[PDB]
């Protein structure tokens, strides 16, 4: 779907706002923060997952984290 | 086809303006415009080919330019042997040749 | 000089062929290209077709496609334009005209000043 | 009078040598140029007009699908045929079906199927390209003459409009009582205009860039095109559906205008319904000061009264503004203005209103000026009945430093190397700046091509925590991290 | 900054246009024309490096 490739951030924008600038500034968080409360057991699989594959506590929050950023794009 | 007026009248001696109207893929997007005058019972006579230019032994009073889909002929100080039959012709973009409808032009006198 | 010679004016009955002689003299006719363009009386010009004397291939119009047929003579640097089934309509001035192919023999790009020479014309009546 | 009013507006200071000044216009934005012993113009970028738009790509956005059709083969004869394919308006698609005796065939196994039909689209999407020569910016030109009808009126022909052209880099604009201004420009090096198209929707337009449209999966012909049938691509606009390997079905997806408005997000929104009017960019410019003339040079002193019919307004950059008109005699004559301490000891405030004049007796006249920090005094006529406005003022100098340094930071980020030449003067290290923002913008692009801010963010993150566990290299991580972390919390997309 | 390509443009004749060429530098070039008054400067850009 289009939706799925916006032509945002590419290094086009100037003084004049974009036409998604307010109210479109945050999808992606609060969809994000939604797919986590109503999935939740996901989490802690995935926050699991960070504990057993990294090594320091940077990179487990790197991994639980951005791997929750990966888990709503897909679905 | 290509769009014009049919008749275009003038005093003589002033500057006037004939415009030939095409699509975009004969006269907006190519360059090969070009003007030619027809005498009543002559053969036609190019008076004007790749409007940016002028041919030779043509006087400088035509002039022509392009404004998007459309091409204007202008000539200055009218005199009274213009009066001739003027027609526009585009090579389109399919390979072919487009002319316009032909055009009248009446000096006043 | 480039000159350019046609025949004179013929009258025909309809449905019948007509094959007018254009020749060109003073200049190289192998290396140009030649046009034939019709005009009603009072009316419009209208483009058939084009020959290129440096190899024979034929382009016409799409109205004119299974209708007219144009062939050239390199002897005697001429273009023969022939149209059958003549129709009440076909009552016209037929101009031919002359424009230069590139130097590689072919006409893929017209040039900038083509149509720099025109014939005197040939009138054809139909009955 | 035309900047009066407006939040983003620029103060530059000083001449070069060659009595000329770069600078920067935006839409929406706009810059006073101003200096010794010259006159205080108004600049403003309002009008950006491009001719003969060119079609590169008409996309399909609505579409519906009629005259279905479909025939089946039994397994193992290759495909079903129709005398029907050979015509490209139409779509088709070949999936597998189960076939019997019940289906018609005397063979057991899995059975070819096709099914076509009519693609007729309804609505479409259009995308214009221009090429830079055909561009227009058209410039106001507002001397502070303060006139009463002045002040914010553009729409009123108060000031000049100046139209530049790629055709002529000159432009020479005549002011009435101010000389003849040189006005030099680089509509060229704006935007590039090769790399974006401008999308036209059935009433909004958009200008985005030209390879993201290239991208767009939507059935496309050329622009060349005039037939409006060859649409390339149909089968992203339509669904096949078999349900339980008996039957394929083909249906239309549906309308995507909506879904194109959402994809549309980091997008400009600009209209051509008459004309390619965009109210969007930058244009970097030169200002030559040669033949620029102070208006009322011959007039004398004024000498009566004054009354003020409008009070001081605060501006948001500081200045203040005021409305007073003349009740004497001698019009026309020059207005007392001073900005004096409380012992009248020494001048505190410029003014922004080089020595106004007053036109006409009855018409009053606005004076801007820059109060300095703390009290302040406006001085307005001379006695008897000298008028004493006493003004106050807000902030402080550090405070003002760090609103200038935040507000130059950000114009620099939005609008990359060319911010160096919002007010250069040809200085050494004006070009070594410059170019460090061409070389490191140009590798900041490169790197963040197509990234969200939020993801920007995540990353500048990263790379902060990677500096801050490694002497040089670190100082350097962290600090490309800082300035990458601020890049994403300004940028809006 | 740059190099005329086609050495020594000259008009043939008054009303007859003629065809130059030149090779400008890299960033912002200015084509001139004639002398002042009535000069063009032009204002192209060369994109690369
Ligand atoms: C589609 O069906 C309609 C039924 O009214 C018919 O008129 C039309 O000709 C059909 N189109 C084609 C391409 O067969
Ligand atoms: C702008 O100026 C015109 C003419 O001077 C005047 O009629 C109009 O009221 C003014 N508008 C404002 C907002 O000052």
């Amino acid at each position: 779907s289009v939706a799925l490739v916006p032509h945002v951030g590419m290094g086009l924008e100037t003084r004049t706002e974009t036409w998604m600038s307010s109210e479109g500034a945050w999808k992606h968080a609060q969809r994000i923060e939604t797919w986590i409360l109503r999935h939740p057991g996901f989490t802690i699989m995935a926050a699991i997952l960070a504990y057993t594959i990294g090594t320091t506590h940077f990179q487990r929050a790197l991994i639980f984290i951005l791997l929750t950023a990966v888990a709503p794009s897909m679905t | 086809a290509l769009t014009q007026p049919a008749s275009v009248s003038g005093s003589p001696g002033q500057s006037i303006t004939i415009s030939c109207t095409g699509t975009s893929s004969d006269v907006g997007g190519f360059n090969y415009v070009s003007w030619f005058q027809q005498h009543p019972g002559k053969a036609p006579k190019l008076m004007l080919y790749d409007v940016t230019s002028r041919p030779s032994g043509v006087s400088s009073r035509f002039s022509g330019s392009k404004s998007g889909n459309t091409a204007s002929l202008t000539i200055s100080g009218l005199q009274a042997e213009d009066e001739a039959d003027y027609y526009c012709s585009s090579h389109t973009s399919r390979g072919t040749w487009v002319f316009g409808g032909g055009t009248k032009l009446t000096v006043l006198a | 000089e480039v000159q350019l010679v046609e025949s004179g004016a013929e009258v025909k009955k309809p449905g019948a062929s007509v094959k007018v002689s254009c020749k060109a003299s003073g200049y190289t006719f192998t290396s140009y290209a030649m046009h034939w363009v019709r005009q009603a009386p009072g009316q419009r010009l209208e483009w058939m077709g084009w020959i290129n004397a440096g190899n024979g291939n034929t382009k016409y119009s799409q109205k004119f496609q299974d209708r007219v047929t144009i062939t050239r003579d390199t002897s005697a640097s001429t273009a023969y334009m022939e149209l059958s089934s003549l129709r009440s309509e076909d009552t016209a001035i037929y101009y031919c005209a002359r424009d230069k192919v590139d130097d590689y023999g072919d006409y893929w790009f017209p040039t900038l000043w083509y149509f720099d020479y025109w014939g005197q014309g040939t009138l054809v009546t139909v009955s | 009078m035309r900047c009066i009013g407006i939040s983003n507006r620029d103060f530059v200071e000083g001449v070069s040598g060659g009595s000329w000044v770069d600078i920067v216009l935006e839409h929406g934005s706009c810059v006073t140029t101003m200096a010794k012993n010259k006159p205080t113009l108004d600049f403003e970028l309002i009008k950006t007009e491009a001719k003969q738009p060119a079609t590169l790509r008409k996309y399909c956005i609505e579409a519906k699908l009629t005259n279905t059709t479909t025939d089946s083969r039994c397994p193992t004869q290759g495909e079903p045929s129709l005398n029907e394919e050979q015509d490209k308006r139409f779509v088709c698609k070949h999936s597998m079906v189960d076939r019997g005796w019940g289906n018609g065939c005397g063979l057991f196994g899995k059975g070819g199927i096709v099914t076509c039909a009519m693609f007729t689209c309804k609505k479409n999407m259009k995308g214009k390209v221009v090429q830079p020569e055909n561009l227009e910016y058209t410039i106001v030109i507002t001397p502070h003459s303060g006139e009463e009808h002045a002040v914010g009126n553009d729409t009123g022909k108060h000031g000049k409009e100046i139209k530049i052209t790629p055709q002529s880099s000159i432009t020479e604009a005549e002011l009435t009582g101010y000389g003849t201004v040189t006005m030099e420009c680089s509509p060229r090096t704006g935007l590039d205009f090769n790399e974006m198209v401008l999308l036209q929707m059935e009433n909004k337009a958009w200008l985005v860039h030209r390879q993201w449209f290239l991208d767009l999966p939507l059935p496309w012909l050329p622009g060349a095109d005039t037939q409006g049938s060859n649409w390339i691509q149909k089968e992203t606009l339509v669904t096949f559906k078999n349900p339980h390997a008996k039957k394929q079905d083909v249906v239309v997806l549906g309308s995507q205008e909506g879904a194109m408005h959402t994809a549309l997000t980091g997008a400009t929104e600009i209209q051509m319904s008459s004309g390619n009017l965009l109210f969007t960019g930058h244009l970097k410019c030169r200002l030559r000061m040669d033949k620029l003339q102070l208006k009322g040079m011959s007039y004398s002193m004024c000498t009566g009264k004054f009354k003020v019919v409008k009070e001081i307004a605060e501006t948001q950059h500081g200045t203040i503004v005021i409305r007073v008109q003349y009740e004497g005699d001698g019009s026309p004559c020059k207005i007392p203005f001073e900005i004096m301490d409380l012992e009248k000891r020494h001048v505190l405030g410029r003014l922004i209103t080089v020595n106004p004049i007053v036109t006409e007796k009855d018409s009053p006249v606005n004076i801007e000026a820059e109060p300095p920090f703390g009290d302040s005094y406006i001085i307005i006529g001379v006695e008897p009945g000298q008028l004493k406005l006493n003004w106050f003022k807000k902030g402080s100098s550090i405070g003002q430093m760090i609103e200038t340094t935040m507000r130059g930071a950000k114009r620099m980020a939005i609008l990359g190397d060319t911010a160096w030449d919002f007010g250069s003067l040809g200085g050494v290290f004006t070009s070594i700046g410059k170019a460090l923002h061409q070389v490191f913008g140009a590798i900041y692009g490169a790197a963040f091509s197509g990234v969200s801010w939020t993801m920007k963010i995540l990353i500048g993150v990263i790379i902060t925590w990677i500096g801050m566990n490694s002497t040089s290299l670190s100082v350097s991580l962290v600090l490309v991290g800082v300035v990458t972390l601020y890049l994403g919390v300004m940028v809006q997309a």
